[PDB]
Order: structure tokens, then C-alpha cells, then sequence
């Protein structure tokens, strides 16, 4: 009978940084998605294998919720069968995805005059990440036969690279914040 | 997809002088991306700059980047003689693209190009295409128009250029232009010319010959 | 550090060519690596490009056409390159690519020509005078190069070769001249020496009025 907690995800004043994707799990609630379906605040509202008004009168096992910050030129990659910096090495949605993506522009919160350096993503990784896969690793990428050791250099560079967030920056530049709704033992999440 | 626009396509300076190269891209995009390369004549391209203001490994003091949003730039504050070459801009969207490329060449005074035109040989003639030559030796700026003229129509699109590379004593340029006629059309006009305009020369220079006629 | 292409050549139109880069000192598959070309006179155009992770990407006039792909234990690059058409014709490069840090390593670049031509020694016609010019007309021929000099490498001062022009054939034409003092065309000599090894045709043309 409880409301499910999708407020402290849609409305938190934090986001994650890709690389590091934070996932909440909802479990024992009740949920109306054709509240979310119809806010209208987001410039991406895609689901699959679903439908948005048919998502009120189905129950699952266990609905995640994977929320992060990534630029508008990437938002497209957050779907099934893509490629890309985001999908191959930060957020891989399986082929057989069931759920929804949602987005919005997030310039107003996530962009900085001079940069905004606290989003960031992986750049460097020798392979793709399987879907679901999180890595937050920091080590020195090795991009030769020698060795790296921690240390920077030829052939040595630290994975990650900041988005740079500035106001001023086009469209596909700039911060979108994205929520990734999975669908799934008995049934805990369901709606009305 | 950003494009990339460079400015301006030529540069004329001389050896000591600052250079200020420009590249403008079609959307407001992040510097992290932004890199300059150099090529020489014959040689592959060479990265100068990268993240549009970090200079890269080896590359001399005097090779600086700057710029920002849809604005950024090249500058060379003391060129040396080997910096006269073709310098690119390059962004890296979802993929790397370039800009046209801008030349960098040796400044000198005006010098007016000496024309010279030359009839189609009896040889050729007697393999049904005559070819008629227009030279232009020796000129500076580079910018120049070569007109055609067959009995004072003026052709269109059966002729072709091209130029030398500027001279690595007196910094002129040279151009050849020639005019792919059959010999059957050939032989219906009488007077063949060149109208050559150009910075140096005051009214355009025509040169011409009369077919037939030694 | 370096990379080498390989494979370059004459292909027909809608002919197939390999090309291959071996690299030293970086780890081809370990790093984005592409090919970048340009055509004779023309700027540098992105090709094709290849993630660590495998994933490819083409620009929109090789899409369909051209393949990226790698050996590793071979440390190569290759790019296969189908339906060939003559406006591939260019020098191709395959880089390294940092992406925030530039494309630092370039290899020299192999050569690509796609024609229907056939192999063919010019015509070498006299540029006659009527300080005075005078030259060779050299026509229609291929593949390049033709080697010009005159008087067998004795002038050299005010000699201009151009670079040659494709013509609508297919074949290639140039235009060789010289400028000498006007007294000198009754007690000189002038002949322009043009070389087509390809066709292994050398011609000695005397140039007088
Ligand atoms: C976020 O906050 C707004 C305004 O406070 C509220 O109307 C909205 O329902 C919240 N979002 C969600 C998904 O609960």
C-alpha cells in the first residue's frame, strides 16, 4: 500500500557520474507510471517490451532504478543494441531490455561557468562492459606493451575523463539526467 | 554533426611575424576535443596542439592554442621558415572531423605574372585534339584569372589549371592553363587569346595568335 | 613508435584493396585507432575508426564499402576497402587516437589509385616560342609519374614542371617550361627529356621555333 520511492530518485539533488551508476532498488510498493508517463518534464520517456499505460496494471518481482548524468549527443546510446563510449564502457542495457529510459535536460542544475569537473566518464577500457556491469576503477589504462605501474605517461592514462559542464555549451553537450526503469520469485512492485 | 570552418584559407607573413590561425565550429562544443595539426609539404600530418590549448610532445614554444565554445585558435609567434605549411583543425564529436585546412605561405611585394600563349603543334593537330597553352610565369599573389577567348567568346568549362608550388628563391608562383579544343572545332575560329587579370598588372593582359597565321 | 601502411595500388572501379598498418610501440588493439585520407590536392577526411572494445564506425561516403578490422597477434591494422571508386583515390593514414589528447601517431600513408585506365606512354608535344618561353606539352598518360628535364639535367634555372591534371579520360596530362633570353633561341638548343617508366617510354623532344 505504500507509495513506491520514485520521488528520491527523479528529484534527487545529486546525481551519479556514469562510470559510477547508482542503482535503487524498489521492492514492496505501489507505483504509478502513468504519473511519471505524464509529468511531461522529459525530453525522453522510451519504453521496451512495455507499454507506459499498460506498466499500471502489471506486477514484477523486483523494479530497478538506475539513475546518472551524461550528455545530450549520448542519450541515444542508453537503449538496446547500441554502441558508444556510454554503452561499451559506462551503462550497457541488455538486446532483450525490458523497461523504460527516461531524460531530461539538466543544464540549470549540473552546468558550471568555468566547468563543472564532478561528472565524469570512462574514456579508456580495453573491453566492453557486459550489461549491468559497473566499474569504478581508477587505474592508469595501459595502451602499449609496457607496463603502466600507476604511473602517467606514454602509453599510460588515467580512465576517466570530465564532462566539463558549461552553460554555454550546445544541446549535445550539455547535462542530461537519466533514469533507467527495470522490470523483472513472488511479486512485491506493482500498480493500480 | 559539428563543422569545422577555418579562416583564413590563406595566410601570406614573413619569418619573425606572429601568425593567428582560426577555426569555428558550427555548434558550441567543449575544448577537451580540439586539436591542431601541422603538415608539411610531402610529409604526414603532425599533431601540434591537443585539448585546444596543450602543446604536444617535442612541439616548439612558439606554437601556442586557445579558444573556446565555437571560436579557437592557432597562434605561431616568431615563424621560422619551416612553419610555412597547411595547418588543420580537428574535433572529436562521436568521431574525429576536420577543418579545410589553412595555408600558411611566404609574404612578398606584388610581381605581375609575364604571359605567354602557345599554339596547338602540327603533330598533335594531325591526331584529330589541338591543345592551346597559357602561361603565366613567375606571379604574386597567388590569386589569378585566366580567361579564354575563341574569336571573342569566352569559353567555359573546356579548360584546365594548375600551379606550382611558391618558389623557394623569389616566393612567385607560376600557372598553366590549357584549352582542349577538337581539331575539327579548332579550325572553325580564327583568333585564340588569353586574358590574364591579376593584382600586379593594371588591366588585364591578353595574348593571342591567329590560327593559320605565322 | 610508428606505424607503416601497406597494400596500396591501382585497383579498377569497383575493384577490392586491403590495406594493412603494422604498428611498434603502441598496442593496435588497445587503443582507438583510425584511417584517416586524403585525396591528391585535397584536405584530410576521417575514414574509419575502431574502439579497444571492437566497436567501428565509418564516415558517410565509405559506409557499406569499407571494413575496419585488426590483428592482434599481429599488431596490424587493416582497412578493407570494396566497390571501389576513383574518388578514393588518396593517400591513406592509419593514427592512433588519444581523443582528448589528439592523434599523436601517424604512419607515412600508402597510395591509392582506383581508374579504368590502362597503362599508356605520353605524347610529348613542343610548347614552341613564337626573355621568351618555350616547353613540352606532355599528354595523355598512365599511371603517374613522368620525370621532365631539359637538355639532360643542363638547365635547370627558370624551368617550372607543373603537377599534372586528370582529365576527364582518365589519363594524365603536364605542361614543362622554361624561360630563356630571347638572344639565345637562334644559338641554343632546348630539349626536354621526359621519362614514363611505367611504360618505359623515354622521349627526347627538340623545342625550337
Ligand atoms: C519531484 O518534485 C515535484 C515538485 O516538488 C513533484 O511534483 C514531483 O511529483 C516529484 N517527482 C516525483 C517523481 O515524485
Amino acid at each position: 500500500t505504500n507509495l513506491c520511492p520514485f520521488g528520491e530518485v527523479f528529484n534527487a539533488t545529486r546525481f551519479a557520474s556514469v562510470y559510477a551508476w547508482n542503482r535503487k532498488r524498489i521492492s514492496n510498493c505501489v507505483a504509478d507510471y502513468s504519473v511519471l508517463y505524464n509529468s511531461a518534464s522529459f525530453s525522453t520517456f522510451k519504453c521496451y517490451g512495455v507499454s507506459p499505460t499498460k506498466l499500471n496494471d502489471l506486477c514484477f518481482t523486483n523494479v530497478y532504478a538506475d539513475s546518472f548524468v551524461i550528455r545530450g549527443d549520448e542519450v541515444r546510446q542508453i537503449a538496446p543494441g547500441q554502441t558508444g563510449n556510454i554503452a561499451d564502457y559506462n551503462y550497457k542495457l541488455p538486446d532483450d531490455f525490458t523497461g523504460c529510459v527516461i531524460a531530461w535536460n539538466s543544464n540549470n542544475l549540473d552546468s558550471k561557468v568555468g566547468g563543472n569537473y564532478n561528472y565524469l566518464y570512462r574514456l579508456f577500457r580495453k573491453s566492453n562492459l557486459k550489461p549491468f556491469e559497473r566499474d569504478i576503477s581508477t587505474e592508469i589504462y595501459q595502451a602499449g606493451s609496457t607496463p603502466c605501474n600507476g604511473v602517467k605517461g606514454f602509453n599510460c592514462y588515467f580512465p576517466l575523463q570530465s564532462y566539463g559542464f558549461q552553460p554555454t555549451y550546445g544541446v549535445g553537450y550539455q547535462p542530461y539526467r537519466v533514469v533507467v526503469l527495470s522490470f523483472e520469485a513472488p511479486a512485491t512492485v506493482c500498480g493500480p | 554533426e559539428i563543422v569545422l570552418t577555418q579562416s583564413p584559407g590563406t595566410l601570406s607573413i614573413s619569418p619573425g611575424e606572429r601568425a593567428t590561425l582560426s577555426c569555428r565550429a558550427s555548434q558550441s562544443v567543449s575544448s577537451s576535443y580540439l586539436a591542431w595539426y601541422q603538415q608539411k609539404p610531402g610529409q604526414a600530418p603532425r599533431l601540434l596542439i591537443y585539448g585546444a590549448s596543450s602543446r604536444a610532445t617535442g612541439i616548439p614554444d612558439r606554437f601556442s592554442g586557445s579558444g573556446s565554445g565555437t571560436d579557437f585558435t592557432l597562434t605561431i609567434s616568431r615563424l621560422e621558415p619551416e612553419d610555412f605549411a597547411v595547418y588543420y583543425c580537428q574535433q572529436y564529436g562521436s568521431s574525429p572531423t576536420f577543418g579545410q585546412g589553412t595555408k600558411l605561405e611566404i609574404k612578398r611585394t606584388v610581381a605581375a605574372p609575364s604571359v605567354f600563349i602557345f599554339p596547338p603543334s602540327d603533330e598533335q593537330l594531325k591526331s584529330g585534339t589541338a591543345s592551346v597553352v597559357c602561361l603565366l610565369n613567375n606571379f604574386y599573389p597567388r590569386e589569378a584569372k585566366v580567361q579564354w577567348k575563341v574569336d571573342n567568346a569566352l569559353q567555359s568549362g573546356n579548360s584546365q589549371e594548375s600551379v606550382t608550388e611558391q618558389d623557394s628563391k623569389d616566393s612567385t608562383y607560376s600557372l598553366s592553363s590549357t584549352l582542349t579544343l577538337s581539331k575539327a572545332d579548332y579550325e572553325k575560329h580564327k583568333v585564340y587569346a588569353c586574358e590574364v587579370t591579376h593584382q600586379g598588372l593594371s588591366s588585364p593582359v591578353t595574348k593571342s595568335f591567329n590560327r593559320g597565321e605565322c | 613508435v610508428q606505424l607503416v601502411e601497406s597494400g596500396g595500388g591501382l585497383v579498377q572501379p569497383g575493384g577490392s584493396l586491403r590495406l594493412s598498418c603494422a604498428a611498434s610501440g603502441i598496442t593496435v588493439s588497445s587503443n582507438y585507432m583510425n584511417w584517416v585520407r586524403q585525396a591528391p590536392g585535397k584536405g584530410l577526411e576521417w575514414v574509419s575508426l575502431i574502439y579497444s572494445g571492437g566497436s567501428t564506425y565509418y564516415a558517410d561516403s565509405v559506409k557499406g564499402r569499407f571494413t575496419i578490422s585488426r590483428d592482434n597477434s599481429k599488431n596490424t591494422l587493416y582497412l578493407q576497402m570494396n566497390s571501389l571508386r576513383a574518388e578514393d583515390t588518396a593517400v591513406y593514414h592509419c593514427a592512433r587516437d588519444l581523443v582528448v589528447y589528439g592523434m599523436d601517431v601517424w604512419g607515412q600513408g600508402t597510395t591509392v589509385t582506383v581508374s579504368s585506365a590502362s597503362t599508356k606512354g605520353p605524347s610529348v608535344f613542343p610548347l614552341a616560342p613564337s626573355t621568351a618561353a618555350l616547353g613540352c606539352l606532355v599528354k595523355d598518360y598512365f599511371p603517374e609519374p613522368v620525370t621532365v628535364s631539359w637538355n639532360s639535367g643542363a638547365l635547370t634555372s627558370g624551368v617550372h614542371t607543373f603537377p599534372a591534371v586528370l582529365q576527364s579520360s582518365g589519363l594524365y596530362s603536364l605542361s614543362s617550361v622554361v624561360t630563356v633570353p630571347s638572344s639565345s633561341l637562334g644559338t641554343q638548343t632546348y630539349i626536354c627529356n621526359v621519362n614514363h617508366k611505367p611504360s618505359n617510354t623515354k622521349v627526347d623532344k627538340k623545342v625550337e621555333p
